[PDB]
């Protein structure tokens, strides 16, 4: 075995080097004091002399999942906190239960391209916000709506920069409006009436390539928070167009190269740095989505299905749904989207030590167990289901010997598990 | 490993000008090499143009001064002389001119990818870019336009941006990019140097070039496509005539591809696609023979690319895709994958060849990671060639030895290597820094 | 349908 091949010069060593390993501190024992637990019995070492720190696991925070409830005072996860003291190559394992809420409130931001292509569509959702409102009512007591605009960055080549086109990128009858980058046309509101009142002034627009610059505002819907006015809810975004997505990159055109910062660049609710910063690549909207726990709905036309069927591969807690002809069936698109969004949880950790791993195990409705990447995972949880997970950490070094944090949480939420580490280095 | 990072050569040049946005060596012999600069928001002494762009000329050996290829403002339209009140045919500010700079013997090519004009019918905007070449050292000055046609206008080759991409052959002859033509479809043009004077007639703003050759426009199914974004040159085609490859970054569904265009006749001979979405692979291509069998071998880069870490979490790092030529041909699969190890670090948005740097038999390969290190000021990396190929291991990481600032470096957003600087046999590399408005020389020293 | 129209 590798306990007596380790050559163990003291107690200390010996742990580090294989979870099987004990120490004998007999005397009377003939770096052979290093051997294997059953080993060392059968040379004749006494159990009250075989030294072997074993690892831990201590519940620190607590709380039952619950079952008229403001959206802090629901705990949808358990525990909140647990120490765990780890042994190299041994892992400690504790058990996560998730629990979905029976009434939950639900912020939607819907963000809509206003390019010429999107003409007849701005036109129909005139009621959209008292429609919507209304079918939300028999899903959740507590719904708020907004409404962003976009089209396209202010630049060449992207748009035609003569003084006419400029005032009106369309032709001399069509009475289009000045072209804009993103803007924040409603903050989330309660108020439906609203919502149909300032949608139905908003004048479509245009710009010259096929491709819009979407990307640019989902960005700042995301990390804009109070600006926009989101919640620690149900953070939903509607992604409405009918074209495909600059990215990363297209900026260089236009002689655009700084990277998008992710900050938040409103001024008179109009973003104003897409002069400035390029488009964010997938990878970033990734980040700052997951970050701010935006739940994303793409409603695409049927031709762009493919492009944005890949998006949502990429783009953590995403849906796609095929818009109809000019947004008639959005509605029901927004519902079913929800529907397949909440009744899924994944979960995800932060970053772990070298030498630190992690690994999930799911245990879902009608016994459907997961593992693998997998395990971070489990769906068709209705409202009221409870799923649980198996959560193994190993150490296999001696990272510091200070203890370590991080925190796994199911994407969306607030809620999260602080999990403490403290490595065995010494008897 | 042999390059002198310890005290390497720092040109810089005026504040905000992005000089070092693009590198070249220039040698009409030997006894005047020297390195390009181009600095594409430059303010020049032309005119009425405001920050039209400029190229430095910084001769080695004991700095840089701009070079003048048009020292004119935006000319005029012929009638607007009949009506009240002159005014441009063309627009010459922020045209960022320099934003390509090319060499080859006592040629110089600059570039204007962001130049747009009027046209002399309908008011329009369109940045059909244009480029100037010296040739014979700065005795004869010419533009080039080969997309300021009778097409105009975005469904034409009015967004064309010519020579938003471009190099040259081994045999002199001019090759562009142009990833806006036909509604973003993309274009390759190319023309010899012969060809470009012979119908050189500036009276005329519309090029009028014969015998020049250029992609043909596709279906709409293949527009926002970018083709041309990036262009690079070398034989995969069994002859002695140096073929076309170039960048598709946005063709099929996003996911990218790089082809590869018979320099006789621009015809298609090779496709290579990218493995993710919208990771943006052809943003930069590559052609040189990594392991010394005489078979010039594909380099592509994919900056935008995402991998995840052990733990499950998503990173933007990118990565390069090596293709090794055989006499059969080329395989559509990578032979190897280099990935950067920076988040958003973006590597492999540049990459050049530095000819064989340690004299071993087997020629080496730089590659940018413009917003790598640990202060994001960017890194470049050195990979050894070798008879299996290209190493997966760098031997050698070269970082900016002065401290970061209030903006990004973008340290090694620009490569030029393969070319002896001093003359000492070691070949060295060239490192743009625009962000700090600089380009680093590297040089080769005899080592062990 | 080329570039933003219907
Ligand atoms: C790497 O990947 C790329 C992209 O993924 C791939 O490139 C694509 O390859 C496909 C297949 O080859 C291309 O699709 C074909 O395009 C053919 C070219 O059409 C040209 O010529 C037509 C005939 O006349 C012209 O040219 C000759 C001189 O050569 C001249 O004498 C004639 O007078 C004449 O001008 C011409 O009609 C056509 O122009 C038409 O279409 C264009 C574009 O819409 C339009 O602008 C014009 O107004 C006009 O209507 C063009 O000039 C084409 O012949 C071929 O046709 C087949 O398909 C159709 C429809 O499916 C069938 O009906 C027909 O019977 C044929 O079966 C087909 O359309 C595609 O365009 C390429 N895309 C790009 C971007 O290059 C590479 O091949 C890949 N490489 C490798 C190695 O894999
Ligand atoms: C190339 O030359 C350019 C001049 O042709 C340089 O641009 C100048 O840069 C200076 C310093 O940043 C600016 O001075 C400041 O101006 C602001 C307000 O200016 C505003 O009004 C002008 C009127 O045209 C407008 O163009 C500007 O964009 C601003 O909106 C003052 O409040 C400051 O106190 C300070 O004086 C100049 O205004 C600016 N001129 C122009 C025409 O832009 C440029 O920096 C040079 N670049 C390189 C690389 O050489
Ligand atoms: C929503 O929840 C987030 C996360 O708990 C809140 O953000 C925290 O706010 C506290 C205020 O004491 C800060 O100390 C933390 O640093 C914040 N953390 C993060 C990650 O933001 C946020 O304030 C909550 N907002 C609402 C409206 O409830
Ligand atoms: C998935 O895991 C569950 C564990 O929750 C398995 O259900 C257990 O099955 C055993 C017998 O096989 C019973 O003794 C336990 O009582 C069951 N658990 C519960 C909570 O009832 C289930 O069999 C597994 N299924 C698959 C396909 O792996
Ligand atoms: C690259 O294109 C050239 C020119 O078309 C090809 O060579 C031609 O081959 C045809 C075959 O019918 C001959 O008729 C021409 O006389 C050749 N011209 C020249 C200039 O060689 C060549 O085969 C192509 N290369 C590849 C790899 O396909
Ligand atoms: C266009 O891209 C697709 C994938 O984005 C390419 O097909 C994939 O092709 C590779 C082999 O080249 C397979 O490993 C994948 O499994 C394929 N994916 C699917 C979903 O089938 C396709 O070859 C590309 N075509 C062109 C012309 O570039
Ligand atoms: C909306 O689409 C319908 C077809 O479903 C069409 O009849 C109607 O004219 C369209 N309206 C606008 C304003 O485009
Ligand atoms: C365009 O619409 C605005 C109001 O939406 C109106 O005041 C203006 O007169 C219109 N312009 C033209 C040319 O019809
Ligand atoms: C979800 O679960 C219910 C009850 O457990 C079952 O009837 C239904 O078929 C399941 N749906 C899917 C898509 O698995
Ligand atoms: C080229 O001309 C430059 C001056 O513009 C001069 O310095 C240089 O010596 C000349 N070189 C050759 C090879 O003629
Ligand atoms: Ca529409
Ligand atoms: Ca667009
Ligand atoms: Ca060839
Ligand atoms: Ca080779
Ligand atoms: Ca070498
Ligand atoms: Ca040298
Ligand atoms: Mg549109």
């Amino acid at each position: 075995n590798r306990c007596l091949k380790a050559n163990a010069k003291s107690c200390g060593e010996c742990i580090q080097a294989g979870p099987n390993c004990g120490w004998c501190t007999n005397s009377t024992f003939l770096s052979a004091r290093c051997d294997d637990l059953e080993a060392l019995k059968k040379k004749g070492c006494p159990p009250d002399d075989i030294e072997n720190p074993r690892g831990s696991k201590d519940i620190k925070k607590n709380k039952n999942v619950t079952n008229k409830l403001k959206p802090e005072d629901i705990t949808q996860i358990q525990p909140q906190q647990l120490v765990l003291r780890l042994r190299s190559g041994e892992p400690q394992t504790f058990t996560l239960k998730f629990k979905r809420a029976e009434d939950y409130p639900i912020d939607l931001y819907y963000l809509m391209d206003l390019s010429y292509s999107m003409k007849d569509d701005l036109e129909n959702v005139k009621s959209l916000g008292t429609d919507l409102m209304n079918e939300m009512r028999r899903i959740t007591s507590d719904f708020r709506i907004g409404f962003g605009s976009f089209v396209e960055k202010t630049v060449m080549p992207y748009i035609s920069t003569t003084p006419a086109k400029l005032r009106n990128p369309c032709t001399s009858e069509q009475n289009c409006t000045t072209p804009f980058s993103y803007k924040n046309v409603l903050s989330l509101t309660n108020k439906g009436e609203v919502f149909n009142e300032l949608v139905g002034k908003q004048r479509i627009s245009g710009n010259l390539d096929s491709p819009e610059g979407g990307f640019d505002a989902i960005m700042q819907v995301a990390v804009c928070g109070s600006l926009i006015g989101w919640r620690n809810v149900t953070r939903l975004l509607v992604f409405s167009t009918d074209a495909g997505f600059h990215f990363a990159g297209d900026g260089k055109l236009g002689g655009i190269v700084l990277p998008n910062d992710g900050q938040c660049h409103l001024e008179n609710n109009m973003y104003t740095m897409s002069h400035y910063y390029d488009y964010p690549s997938i990878a970033h909207l990734v980040q700052k989505l997951s970050e701010n726990n935006i739940q994303t709905i793409f409603a695409v036309t049927e031709e762009f299905q493919p492009v944005y069927k890949e998006l949502k591969n990429l783009i953590p807690k995403s849906a796609v749904g095929t818009l109809s002809a000019n947004s008639s069936n959005v509605i029901q698109l927004i519902i079913d989207a929800y529907n397949s969004l909440s009744s899924e949880v994944i979960l995800e950790n932060g970053k772990l030590s070298e030498g630190v791993t992690i690994s999930y195990k799911s245990y879902c409705k009608n016994g459907v167990n997961g593992t693998g990447e997998n395990g971070r995972k489990c769906s068709n949880i209705s409202i009221g289901d409870e799923v649980q997970f198996e959560i193994s950490i190993t150490s296999n070094k001696c990272p510091k010997k200070d203890s370590d944090s991080f925190k796994i949480r199911p994407l969306g939420f607030t809620e999260e598990v602080e999990v403490i580490l403290q490595y065995i280095c010494e008897c | 490993f042999n390059l002198d990072a310890e005290a390497p050569a720092v040109l810089s040049g005026p504040p905000g000008s992005f000089f070092g946005f693009s590198v070249e060596f220039y040698r009409p012999g030997t006894d005047g090499v020297s390195v390009l600069v181009g600095a594409p928001k430059a303010n020049t002494s032309q005119p009425g143009v405001l920050q039209g762009g400029a190229v430095y000329l910084c001769p080695w050996g004991a700095q840089c001064t701009p070079i003048e290829f048009d020292s004119k403002g935006s000319r005029l339209l012929e009638s607007s002389l009949s009506s009240e009140g002159e005014e441009p045919v063309e627009y010459k500010s922020l045209q960022w001119f320099g934003a390509t700079v090319r060499a080859h013997g006592s040629s110089i090519l600059a570039c204007a990818p962001l130049y747009s004009w009027r046209t002399e019918k309908e008011p329009l905007s369109d940045p059909v870019g244009t480029c100037y070449l010296s040739t014979d050292n700065f005795t004869r000055i010419l533009e080039y336009a080969p997309c300021r046609s009778d097409f105009s206008w975005a469904a034409g080759q009015g967004y064309c941006q010519g020579g938003f991409s471009a190099e040259f052959t081994k045999t002199g002859r001019v090759v562009l990019g142009g990833p806006g033509s036909y509604f973003w479809q993309g274009q390759i043009l190319s023309a010899t140097q012969e060809q470009i004077a012979e119908s050189y007639y500036p009276e005329y703003l519309i090029n009028l070039v014969q015998g020049q050759l250029q992609t043909r426009q596709a279906s709409s199914i293949y527009d926002d496509s970018y083709l041309g974004y990036s262009v690079a040159v070398g034989e995969f085609s069994g002859d002695d005539t140096e073929d076309f490859v170039a960048g598709v970054p946005k063709g099929n569904l996003t996911y990218g591809y790089v082809t590869i265009l018979n320099g006789s006749d621009i015809r298609s001979l090779y496709n290579f696609s990218g493995e993710q979405m919208a990771s943006y692979f052809g943003y930069a291509v590559a052609a040189t023979d990594v392991n010394g069998d005489g078979l010039d071998d594909l380099l592509v880069g994919a900056p935008l690319l995402m991998d995840r870490t052990p733990d499950g979490r998503p990173q933007e790092v990118g990565r390069v895709y090596v293709y090794l030529q055989h006499p059969a041909g080329i395989e559509p699969t990578p032979t190897l994958t280099l990935t950067g190890h920076d988040e958003f670090g973006r590597f492999g948005s540049s990459l050049t060849p530095l000819g064989d740097l340690d004299q071993d038999g087997y020629n080496d390969v730089a590659i940018g990671a413009p917003f790598g290190g640990e202060t994001q000021q960017g890194v470049v990396f050195v990979f050894p060639g070798g008879p299996g190929g290209l190493g997966s291991k760098p031997s050698q990481v070269l970082q900016p030895l002065w401290a970061a600032s209030h903006t990004p470096d973008f340290f090694g957003s620009a490569l030029r290597g393969g070319r002896d600087l001093d003359g000492n046999g070691y070949p060295d590399l060239i490192v743009g820094s625009f962000g700090v408005d600089k380009a680093v020389v590297y040089r080769g020293r005899p080592v062990v | 349908g080329r570039g933003d129209s219907p």
